[PDB]
């Protein structure tokens, strides 16, 4: 009677990256639906596919869980069918996604004074990601026409940029902690059950 | 959330013809598209969920086709009990279940030109501070119709309230009524006053008019 | 055979609370997901919340979050709705949906008849009736019915004997609140001098009845 | 060598189509965040529409349905298409690259105008103006021509100091008319040959001609 | 959206001056989203800062920027002659696209210059269409204040000219002023004498520049 961990994907006290963002493969358990069965206002939550009333009383063959951070102004991209440098450049869902999406104002645990420039997101890319892509690459990109050869120069940029995470900055420059729940059914023995 | 477009707006047809509603989404809802159907003062009712199931005691003149953005609502054979609205109705993000705006299917007639009258406000009325100039348009159709008032040549804006009633049981018509309201020292200060009716059935704009106190 | 009937509608100010209700018949509510949808006068449909089956799960559209508690009662077969903070742009009919529960999504099979919720900071107010008097083959003259609250009203002609050509239109909600609408009949020019027409007023919600008789000027 | 050489636009009647181009030297569009802003004359700049490397599309409100921007990378240049023009969209279009946190939007295009209205296009008349009896001035008067702009230079751009070209004026007639001068000293006036170069894109109308005392 | 806010509209100041133009936007956003843009009359704008505080390539060091949060600054010491233009700040928080500002004139002042006054009577060429026009030339002065009155055979003629003043020169800081007068060729000859008066502050007293038709 093994339960699935979501304890450790909301209650963590570090997040990741949104270009790097984490997954936890979660199987075999039963799934407490609680941390989001009831959610208070204050929480973005958008089902997609799925209706979160009906999930404890279905089985899947695994759930993942996406977590990362992006800016207030960015979680409307978290979502099928959407485009933006965040959409298309760091964590793209498909079309037919099948799950909810869950973000928070975490400006009390993410943002410094002096600034929190430890989150990361991607600027340049040369094509949109696919769904569920991750891109961890750090390669100078190039914009012109003359090879990089990693050196950071006229078109030539490095591929990442900080967020600097400061509290007194607007809701939509705040950083918001987004989880992503994955509901995958295919042919397989579905071991995620509810209860 | 997930905009939700019907075409056309309101389309009129006969008994017996084939009506195809139209229905699009801003992002792909995969096959959950439900069709409801909603009389004047009455609750809607369930016609088709997921883009084409047909639900229990529906009559099977009712049919939905399409996937992704374009979805597809066919009546086969029109019938009387079958002029309404119809809204389709998005269920892809559950948590954020929207509407379309609605198609009304009304009873398809030939062309009828409003006749237009004009009632100056009431003596009655005068004396509590208020004037409420009235303009009429009688039976006509369809129901596009454009209601323009103009006081001493000069046209008016943001002082108007229009109301249409439903298609008349008996001609299929419409009617319509202009009210517009000033104050009693904004009337006074004014001779001519006139509403402009622009209709399908008119030649050209039809204008009725009055003079204060003639 | 499935019914939905609803309740606790009524005129409400601003800022004030009121509750509803939805008896469910001929069917298993407590297996089921219940609904809330809300369609404003004129305007189309809106869902606004979502409960469980058994009443422990709770969703709520963003235009009505933290303002509105929807619960559940299975022992009584009624499904019910909070509305705390009520909004001018809260009225509306409000129904009561039965979730199809035949699909991983929702989809509301069966509604009920509909309640409305009218949110206003007017009090109750008769109408005045003023003449359309006819311009001096046929002609047109009807009544107003301004300033009045809240809805409806009803307007009958020569006690009810005169219904061909009369068009009572929808009332408007005016800038101040109050509704108006007008009556209308066309008849024969000739009869302008021969026939009195008489428009038979009626506002229940104030008690007020008006018989205004319609003549040339 | 970083060039964005804009073309295509002029007198486009109201409701009708053009399209703009920015041809990018050294600079790829396919690999950079290209965008067209505008500024209506006289006012501000108004950022119009953007296009990712990864091909996402994003357009202002005062341009949605009606502004389509792409690309081709064989040609390597970038595209504007614009439909349903009226009134507000007269601007000098500009096509610059964005580097967004890393940069700004360094390099922009010279800018091409586009003037919507509803008449003809008038080729100029270019009329000299010969000095009279310390120093000397000279030449020519670019009269009668629509719309917006002309460009006058002299020597074919060899002769820049000195060079005085003034705004156009709209007389009544419609027309516009506009003045470019060059003060030269007296001593070099047979021997130096001056010749003023007026180009009117609308009209597709170049005149040079020649300016030398009476 | 974000809207943005500049002060002051216009400023005026002589050459080796301090300015300060200053910026805000609605919404407290980081101090790397805004960028500052000089635009010279006639030309596309050029970026000069970028992230409010770095300087972008071949931009002199007298441009520096400063500011976070809701109050952005653009600096500009050792103001020089070329320095005329009007200058916004933009910025690109609220993706995809950006927000520019009102824009800040910046004029530029100098000590007085008197015109040069040139007349050109209307060429052959154009008197055989039916027009003549009489062009007089105000040539590099300061200010921009300056009066032009046509004299033809002593007559003022009103209703009848156009004027057409330049932008300030990038080197001398002057202006250029261009009335045309244009009257038919019926009535071009019955007149004789066409002038062109020039009041200006630089002339102790007006200055006029005629000729005669036929000489």
């Amino acid at each position: 009677t093994n339960l699935c961990p979501f304890d450790e994907v909301f209650n963590a006290t570090r997040f990741a990256s949104v270009y790097a963002w984490n997954r936890k493969r979660i199987s075999n358990c039963v799934a407490d639906y609680s941390v989001l069965y009831n959610l208070a206002p204050f929480f973005t939550f958008k089902c997609y596919g799925v209706s979160p009333t009906k999930l404890n009383d279905l089985c899947f063959t695994n759930v993942y869980a996406d977590s990362f951070v992006i800016r207030g102004d960015e979680v409307r991209q978290i979502a099928p069918g959407q485009t933006g440098n965040i959409a298309d450049y760091n964590y793209k869902l498909p079309d037919d996604f099948t799950g909810c999406v869950i973000a928070w104002n975490s400006n009390k645990l993410d943002s410094k004074v002096s600034g929190n420039y430890n989150y990361l997101y991607r600027l340049f890319r040369k094509s949109n990601l696919k769904p569920f892509e991750r891109d961890i690459s750090t390669e100078i990109y190039q914009a012109g026409n003359k090879p990089c050869n990693g050196v950071a120069g006229f078109n030539c940029y490095f591929p990442l940029r900080s967020y600097s995470f400061r509290p007194t900055y607007g809701v939509g420059h705040q950083p918001y902690r987004v989880v992503v729940l994955s509901f995958e059914l295919l042919h397989a023995p579905a071991t995620v059950c509810g209860k | 959330d997930i905009q939700m477009t019907q075409s056309p707006s309101s389309l009129s047809a006969s008994v017996g013809d084939r009506v195809t509603i139209t229905c699009r989404a801003s992002q792909s809802i995969s096959s959950y598209l439900n069709w409801y159907q909603q009389k004047p003062g009455k609750a809607p009712k369930l016609l088709i969920y997921a883009a084409s199931s047909l639900q229990s005691g529906v009559p099977s003149r009712f049919s939905g086709s399409g996937s992704g953005t374009d979805f597809t609502l066919t009546i086969s054979s029109l019938q009387p009990e079958d002029f309404a609205t119809y809204y389709c109705q998005q269920s892809y993000s559950t948590l954020a279940l929207t509407f379309g705006g609605g198609t009304k299917v009304e009873i398809k007639r030939t062309v009828a030109a409003p006749s237009v009258f004009i009632f100056p406000p009431s003596d009655e009325q005068l004396k509590s501070g208020t004037a409420s100039v009235v303009c009429l348009l009688n039976n006509f159709y369809p129901r596009e119709a454009k209601v323009q008032w103009k006081v001493d040549n000069a046209l008016q804006s943001g002082n108007s309230q229009e109301s249409v009633t439903e298609q008349d049981s008996k001609d299929s018509t419409y009617s319509l009524s202009s009210t517009l309201t000033l104050s009693k020292a904004d009337y006074e200060k004014h001779k001519v006053y006139a509403c402009e009716v622009t209709h399908q059935g008119l030649s050209s704009p039809v204008t009725k008019s009055f003079n204060r106190g003639e | 055979e499935v019914q939905l009937v609803e309740s606790g509608g009524g005129v409400v100010q601003p800022g004030r609370s009121l509750r509803l209700s939805c008896a469910a018949s001929a069917f298993t509510f407590s297996s089921y997901d219940m609904h809330w949808v809300r369609q404003a006068p004129g305007k189309g449909l809106e869902w606004v919340a979502v409960i469980s089956y058994d009443g422990s799960n709770k969703y709520y559209a963003d235009s009505v979050k933290g303002r509105f508690t929807i619960s559940r009662d299975n022992s009584k077969n009624t499904l019910y709705l909070q509305m705390n903070s009520l909004r001018a742009e809260d009225t509306a009919v409000y129904y009561c949906a039965k979730d199809g529960g035949k699909l991983w999504v929702y989809y509301f099979d069966y509604w009920g008849q509909g309640t409305l919720v009218t949110v206003s900071s007017a009090s109750t107010k008769g109408p005045s009736v003023f003449p359309l008097a006819p311009s001096s083959g046929t002609a047109a003259l009807g009544c107003l019915v301004k300033d009045y609250f809240p809805e409806p009203v009803t307007v009958s002609w020569n006690s009810g004997a005169l219904t061909s050509g009369v068009h009572t239109f929808p009332a408007v909600l005016q800038s101040s609140g109050l509704y108006s609408l007008s009556s209308v009949v066309t008849v024969p020019s000739s009869s302008l001098g021969t026939q009195t027409y008489i428009c038979n007023v009626n506002h229940k919600p104030s008690n007020t009845k008006v018989d205004k008789k319609v003549e040339p000027k």
